[PDB]
């Protein structure tokens, strides 16, 4: 479940090219498929925070 | 003003077929694309406004694509073969066309 | 028209054999400029009276 493909956000970006730094990336788990996310939901324990 | 969006080879000739980003020199902005159609009137707008901005975005690059000579060879005798034949439709809407006129034709 | 006269071409270089390379982006050369996220190409028209 660890393995992750990081694939390009912006279209100029394209398969096979050097990763750069400062660029915007989608993090996509090869076995799951759904990228990571964000999700505005807060931890009832933790003030502030949300999970991921 | 071109800006390259990727590692280059120490400020070298710019590559054909490379991604850059284009800024104006006089006012120091970056090109941008806007939603705003200018055809709105149009059933089925197809034109989009381009504007420029102070800020840069690294999403917003326009790519350089190089067309073959052979492409803007054939344009060209195309719009000449066009005015050609323009020329000679007036000529005989005019009535009367020179033999030579004819052959070239 | 080929006759005997006084006229002298006064020879330009626009370029070098060396910078005549296809591998290069040289002045002159006709492109397209496509837009990667909205994936268009720009162009310019007449609309109604006007080039826009």
């Amino acid at each position: 479940g660890s393995w992750l493909f990081i694939q390009p956000f912006w279209k100029l970006r394209s398969n096979g090219d050097n990763v750069v730094v400062g660029d915007k990336v989608i993090l996509n788990p090869v076995n799951a498929g759904q990228p990571l996310h964000a999700s505005n939901y807060e931890l009832s324990d933790n003030a502030g925070c949300k999970e991921v | 003003e071109l800006d390259p969006t990727t590692l280059q080879k120490t400020d070298s000739f710019v590559p054909r077929n490379s991604y850059v980003r284009l800024r104006h020199l006089c006012t120091n902005t970056w090109i941008q694309s806007t939603n705003v159609p200018i055809d709105i009137e149009e059933e089925r707008p197809i034109r989009l406004m381009l504007g420029t901005c102070p800020t840069k975005e690294d999403k917003e690059a326009f790519a350089i694509v190089s067309v073959p000579v052979s492409e803007i060879r054939d344009l060209d005798f195309a719009n000449d073969a066009s005015s050609m034949l323009a020329s000679a439709v007036e000529k005989l809407n005019e009535g009367f066309i020179s033999q030579n006129d004819r052959r070239f034709v | 028209n080929s006759v005997n006269c006084n006229t002298s071409w006064k020879i330009n270089l626009f370029m070098q054999f060396r910078d005549h390379l296809e591998e290069v982006l040289k002045g002159g050369d006709v492109v397209r400029l496509f837009h990667a996220e909205q994936e268009k190409f720009l162009t310019c028209d007449e609309y109604k009276g006007k080039l826009q």
